[PDB]
């Protein structure tokens, strides 16, 4: 494969957790900066796992 | 194509894509000669973003 299926599964897991943490942050009126930072951290995890 | 290591975490990564597009415009011929090796990069950009 061009793409690692295990890694891609981690991308889906992380997309889910991302929309989850996001839904929380909007529930708690969290500042945009910190949210973007959690997302950058999740993406970084995706690249690392890849 | 000279190898390009890009993960495409952050949106800024679009720079790489734009690079290829410019190379497709300025040098359509040479790009035609390396477009598969380019498609290996774009496939990563697409699997990540879409």
């Amino acid at each position: 494969t061009v793409t690692n299926e295990f890694a891609s599964r981690f991308r889906t897991i992380v997309a889910t957790l991302a929309n989850v943490v996001n839904e929380r942050a909007v529930q708690d009126d969290m500042q945009k900066a910190t949210r973007s930072c959690t997302k950058q951290w999740l993406r970084h995890l995706e690249t690392q796992f890849d | 194509l000279k190898k390009i290591a890009e993960s495409f975490e952050d949106p800024s990564s679009i720079v790489v894509v734009l690079e290829f597009i410019l190379f497709a415009l300025f040098f359509p011929t040479e790009f035609n000669r390396i477009k598969g090796d380019i498609q290996n990069v774009l496939l990563l950009f697409f699997s990540r973003w879409y």
